[PDB]
RNA sequence: GGUAGCUAAUACCGCAUAACGUCGCAAGACCAAAGAGGGGGACCUUCGGGCCUCUUGCCAUCGGAUGUGCCCAGAUGGGAUUAGCUAGUAGGUGGGGUAACGGCUCACCUAGGCGACGAUCCCUAGCUGGUCUGAGAGGAUGACCAGCCACACUGGAACUGAGACACGGUCCAGACUCCUACGGGAGGCAGCAGUGGGGAAUAUUGCACAAUGGGCGCAAGCCUGAUGCAGCCAUGCCGCGUGUAUGAAGAAGGCCUUCGGGUUGUAAAGUACUUUCAGCGGGGAGGAAGGGAGUAAAGUUAAUACCUUUGCUCAUUGACGUUACCCGCAGAAGAAGCACCGGCUAACUCCGUGCCAGCAGCCGCGGUAAUACGGAGGGUGCAAGCGUUAAUCGGAAUUACUG
């Protein structure tokens, strides 16, 4: 309860976050939240996702007209979730510093910002790139979509995602850091009575997910198409060997990173 | 009651309404008595755009029948004896 | 000290971050009977302290094994309204943890009295002077 | 269940209530008769149905003993109470 | 003969059964499959054709054919069988979908990529 | 839902000439008409009575630019229609717009016909026409695009337009770029190797 | 929620008054109701408003229209390896009952009622208009649309009310589930959307009441996942484009060749040409009719107020919606796949392979030149589809009434 007087005595209100536009002050009214996380939705009845954002300035109230600036839609909002505590809640109306819950529909990612208007993005978020290794091949003889759909559900959330080839089966995962154990345990907990193992496979890279100019792309979507994946949110990314093999794939050139983005 | 009212039997974007006698507990494309004219809300300027048995309608409002803010608009807009 | 401006400088939005195995998650449960969300408490794992009250480490394996991911918390505190995050504690396993400091304005960082500074204690502090 | 007409159940209730004793001073008189005529005097028939006559007759324009049925009532009486008296 | 009769015990139809009844008569059905093995044809052809015992979704257990060279099936697996006969190998009236779930389909094969289901080999 | 291809390829299997590559020069010949259709064109091919009551058709077909979905609705067509359902659906292939345009010799082959009606370049009464499907009644008027009139690829047409069998149901003009659908062709006036009893036997069955 | 008390109404109840109504052959008995508004000359009394008036509402009786009950007959799946079924059962008399006939109920009395024209009993199944097939007769079927019916967690019951035996009402019981401070409470998506589950497989937790239509209201208006739109999916039907012309002894390359050549093939190139449709940009119908404010009407009135009415004037009324559609910009630019080729069956060769590998709808291909396997060339057929599978009618005069 000390350290609880001193939390609330010294411990600053709502700070300004940094953006590629300006200093947004707390004090400022017109809503802007950032999101930052897309928690490990179970969900006692649902797919839910809800993206948990942070609320920088301005009130939310019910049903207020905001704008997703990353897509450039104006979106309209009703059901915002509150936590009471890893609890879903209804839902009341928000201000700076709390933490507020939507409903990700493959709208929301990690950072996307949310204001009334200004067209600007939060510099913050981290966002980094998996290590690999993997295959989940199932026991529970199939199905099939419960795991899959465990794992295109998994994925819209921060920690892994997963990836799969252009054969249907063959299904890779990659991978947060090396706890790949979630997944199993969520494979059979949440919503998917599946049970699941793995393997070696040979994937040094992770990959990295490529798009731009067409025709071009469609040379480069068949040439090394072996070898080339696609993910859960139906996009895209190759599937490497090794680094060398990573590096002359790109060097078939000049289109595009690199790109990650969870 | 027994009610004059427009059934939607057009088509997307081009609807074809139909004047007719139905209880009015009824749906909209339901139960109707008897059709008695209908109303083209597109037809552009040129030959038709409308009919109506008027002298049924009137049949029908003598026993005790009213009529839709939009049929009676219908009924008088193409006045009655001219 | 109009209604809005009122709200903003009583809110209070923080981590609670340390190595894995510290205590983040039970000063956590105890800071939610301080503010009347928890009327009575539990441990973790359910274990010692019996009563099937373990608790709000949401999920299931953590129920299982021991934490996994943020939950989130807001409760009030004498003339305060506290947000409350539970960060994680592995290498491997966040992430997260990271982005959710994002979320944060400051940070307590609880330290295992009988082990001293751990790794990502040490790695949690070169994250936290980003910012 | 929520959803404000509800108060349509306890209205609904209060009725009943009423209604149930209205209708049940209904039969009661019309039996004085019946019994009168189990019993035989005829002038004491008379006498009940009279006293009753109105208090159907009443409920009926009340809308409980509706239309005919208090004429089947009056009808059928009248036509016992002298079948044999 | 007479109408008279007919009027009497009137004709009846003979009713019809597919020659694939496991169930529902439905398109195609998803199975586990309990064995891959293979056998011998009838009398005038010969080879080792290939074959599969399928623990179908409606509880029915039936045999199943493997077209095409080469299939990647085995212990478990699950594939999705299909219909059709195979007059060489009796008892065996179905033919498990190439290309459908837990199935590969057949490794280079150039014509009539669309059955022993195949994705265009990069024109 | 075009056609797209080896155009004469085509004329040399029909064994006749399409009007395929009527343009400049007609009258096939210059690609080896007849005598090498693919690549054992030199056979002999005795095809059964199947064959040709399909190769018929299947000639039409091409002769217009027609596909089957579309042909075998053309058929039922005619044959609801009362009266020789061969001449009836010749009315109907003939009342094309595409058709109505290249016969009117607003273009060179009926390939060309439509790159302008599919291009809004003609109209009927009045009202431009965009589908190269367009069933001309009596008494319309189609006319090439008062906007894109007269263009280096139109007035070559109408060039060997006015050198060729040229039409009788129909009044064109060359200046004016619109014609008058007089009346619907009779039998009589139109045909050359083309059998009904062989398309319409075709759809029986 | 529980006790006590205060208060209004078009809530509730007598009384009065009653016929063209109910009872009664007649005589005579007996029954109803509500007020609230916008105003306004008199006079105005206890100047609340009484009063005049139009407007809306109440009662009673007889009608109109609608809606619903109730009745009879014929017809409406299979099974005789289901041949008998039935005590309120069949009818009568008499009370009671219902809105109404009735076994609907009960009392007593006859001993009946149904059934091979298939009762009973099993199995299946919502019925129809229709739908698919068929030359027809028929066979198959009843998603979407409209009529009828039935159910709204399972079973039961009544209440309220014109109408329910009531999806988002009530009571009881049953199974389940949720909250609980433990004493007690709460709920039913076969409404919209959405989750789980099952399956070869079936959609977004979208927008709006602007139009049509419904409930309340004098009216504005309010409510309306009905409706109107949108999103997703080639699932289908119907349109359309992926270019149009011109082009050589006819390129390279690929393919066959008795090597002389044939063929892919006007195909490509090259040369001219057109830009629908997409992409960017502009302009912009119809779905809009009514309502909201002022003016006139032998409208009624004591009245130019109020109310209604019909013309008149002004401001205004949409979800789809970066609408449909129109016009420019650019450039062949961005858009072809799939099955098949021994016979039925349109469409052929080389090579590999070798009764192996494998095809196959049926016949049948494969053990050394495979038009049948696999690959390649070429060819045929459909085309944003093409194929396989499944299922129905046809071919099947193969349940034949036609036959
Ligand atoms: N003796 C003692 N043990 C304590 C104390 N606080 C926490 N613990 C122990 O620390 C163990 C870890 O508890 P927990 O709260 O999960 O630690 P954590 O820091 O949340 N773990 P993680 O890093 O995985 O999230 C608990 O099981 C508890 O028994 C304390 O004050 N005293
Ligand atoms: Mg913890
Ligand atoms: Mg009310
Ligand atoms: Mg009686
Ligand atoms: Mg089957
Ligand atoms: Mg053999
Ligand atoms: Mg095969
Ligand atoms: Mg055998
Ligand atoms: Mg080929
Ligand atoms: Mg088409
Ligand atoms: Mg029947
Ligand atoms: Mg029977
Ligand atoms: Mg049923
Ligand atoms: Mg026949
Ligand atoms: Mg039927
Ligand atoms: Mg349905
Ligand atoms: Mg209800
Ligand atoms: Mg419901
Ligand atoms: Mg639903
Ligand atoms: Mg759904
Ligand atoms: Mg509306
Ligand atoms: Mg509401
Ligand atoms: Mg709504
Ligand atoms: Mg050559
Ligand atoms: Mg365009
Ligand atoms: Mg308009
Ligand atoms: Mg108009
Ligand atoms: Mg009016
Ligand atoms: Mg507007
Ligand atoms: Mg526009
Ligand atoms: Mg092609
Ligand atoms: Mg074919
Ligand atoms: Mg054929
Ligand atoms: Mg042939
Ligand atoms: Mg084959
Ligand atoms: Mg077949
Ligand atoms: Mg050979
Ligand atoms: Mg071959
Ligand atoms: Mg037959």
């Amino acid at each position: 309860d000390h350290m609880l007087d001193g939390l609330v005595e010294w411990a600053p209100a709502p700070m300004p976050r940094q953006t590629d536009t300006r200093t947004v002050e707390a004090s400022e009214d017109k809503f802007t939240g950032f999101v930052f996380k897309i928690q490990a939705n179970m969900d006692p009845k649902h797919r839910d996702r809800v993206a948990f954002m942070r609320v920088v300035s301005g009130k939310y109230e019910k049903g207020m007209k905001l704008r997703q600036v990353r897509t450039a839609k104006d979106v309209v909002i009703s059901d915002a979730l509150t936590f009471m505590a890893g609890d879903r809640s209804h839902v009341e109306e928000a201000y700076p510093g709390d933490i507020l819950g939507l409903h990700n529909h493959g709208t929301i990612q990690i950072g996307d910002t949310f204001t009334q208007g200004e067209m600007m993005k939060f510099t913050g978020i981290p966002n980094f790139a998996p290590e690999l290794f993997r295959r989940i091949r199932l026991k529970d003889p199939l199905k099939q979509k419960q795991l899959l759909k465990g794992l295109v559900q998994l994925s819209e959330e921060g920690a892994v995602q997963v990836f799969r080839p252009i054969s249907n089966n063959d299904l890779i995962v990659g991978a947060v850091g090396v706890l790949q154990f979630d997944v199993v345990v969520a494979r059979l907990k949440s919503e998917y009575n599946v049970e699941a193992v793995y393997e070696s496979v040979n994937v040094a890279t992770a990959r990295w997910v490529e798009c731009a100019d067409a025709k071009k792309f469609e040379e480069f979507k068949r040439k090394n198409e072996s070898q080339l994946a696609l993910d859960g949110g139906d996009n895209l990314a190759y599937i490497a060997t090794s680094m060398v093999n990573l590096r002359l794939a790109q060097e078939r050139y000049p289109d595009v990173q690199f790109h990650q983005t969870r | 009651m027994v009610t004059i009212r427009l059934a939607r039997h057009g088509a997307k974007k081009r609807p074809f309404y139909q004047v007719v006698v139905a209880d009015s507990r009824n749906a909209r494309n339901g139960r109707f008595i008897e059709r008695v004219g209908f109303f083209n809300p597109i037809a552009s300027e040129k030959e038709e755009g409308t009919r109506l048995d008027l002298d049924r309608i009137a049949h029908w409002v003598g026993q005790g029948a009213t009529i839709s803010d939009r049929v009676a608009a219908l009924i008088k807009e193409v006045n009655k004896a001219a | 000290l109009s209604p809005y401006l009122q709200e903003v400088a009583k809110r209070r939005t923080f981590a609670i971050i340390s190595h894995p195995d510290a205590g983040k998650t039970t000063i956590t449960e105890k800071v939610l009977l301080f503010g009347q969300a928890i009327q009575t408490a539990g441990t973790v794992k359910g274990r010692g302290s019996n009563q099937h009250a373990k608790s709000d480490w949401m999920e299931m394996e953590k129920q299982r094994g021991i934490s996994i991911t943020t939950s989130v918390m807001q409760f009030p505190y004498h003339d305060c309204l506290v947000n409350l995050l539970d960060t994680p504690g592995h290498e491997d396993f966040s992430e997260d943890t990271y982005r959710t400091l994002t979320a944060v304005d400051c940070c307590l960082m609880v330290i295992d009295a009988a082990k001293g500074v751990e790794d990502r204690t040490r790695k949690l502090m070169e994250v936290t002077r980003l910012r | 269940n929520i959803k404000s007409a509800k108060k349509r159940a306890i209205q609904s209730e209060k009725a009943r209530k009423h209604n149930a004793s209205r209708r049940s001073m209904m039969r009661t008189f019309i039996k004085k008769v019946y019994a009168a005529i189990e019993a035989g005097d005829k002038a004491a028939a008379q006498k009940a149905f009279n006293e009753m006559q109105p208090i159907v007759d009443r409920q009926a324009a009340k809308g409980l003993i509706h239309k005919n049925k208090a004429a089947r009532h009056k009808a059928n009486l009248t036509a016992q109470i002298n079948k044999l008296a | 003969a007479t109408v008279n009769q007919l009027v009497r015990k009137p004709r009846a139809r003979k009713v019809a059964k597919s020659n694939v009844p496991a169930l529902e008569a439905c398109p195609q059905k998803r199975g586990v499959c309990t064995r891959v093995y293979t056998t011998t044809p009838k009398k005038p052809n010969s080879a080792l054709r290939k074959v599969c015992r399928v623990r179908l979704t409606n509880g029915f257990e039936v045999t199943s054919y493997i077209g095409g060279e080469g299939h990647n099936l085995q212990e478990h697996s699950v594939i999705l069988i299909r219909g059709g006969r195979v007059k060489d190998l009796p008892g065996v009236r179905y033919h498990t979908v190439r290309g459908a779930l837990d199935c590969s389909g057949v490794k280079d094969r150039k014509q009539a990529r669309s059955k022993y289901g195949v994705k265009r080999p990069k024109a | 839902a075009r056609y797209l291809g080896p155009k004469l390829k085509l004329s040399r299997r029909e064994g006749t000439d399409l009007f395929l590559k009527s343009g400049v020069r007609a009258i096939d010949t210059k690609c080896k008409i007849e005598q090498a259709p693919g690549q054992h064109g030199a056979r002999k091919p005795r095809l059964s009575d199947y064959g040709v009551q399909l190769r018929e058709k299947q000639k039409v077909r091409r002769i217009y630019g027609v596909l089957e979905r579309q042909f075998r609705n053309y058929y039922k067509e005619a044959a609801r229609l009362k009266g020789n359902t061969g001449e009836n659906l010749l009315a109907l292939l003939e009342g094309r717009l595409d058709n109505v345009v290249y016969r009117m010799g607003f273009g060179a082959t009926r390939a060309e016909a439509r790159q302008l009606v599919s291009h809004k370049a003609i109209m009927v009464n009045g009202r431009v026409v965009n589908i190269a499907s367009y069933q001309v009644s009596p008494n319309d008027v189609v006319s090439i695009r008062e906007k894109a009139k007269k263009q280096s690829r139109v007035k070559a047409a109408l060039e060997l337009a006015e050198q060729r069998e040229k039409p009788t149901w129909l009044e064109v003009d060359a200046g004016k770029m619109e014609g008058t659908f007089k009346r619907k062709p009779e039998r009589s006036d139109l045909s050359a190797d083309i059998n009904e009893h062989l398309i319409v036997e075709l759809y029986s069955k």
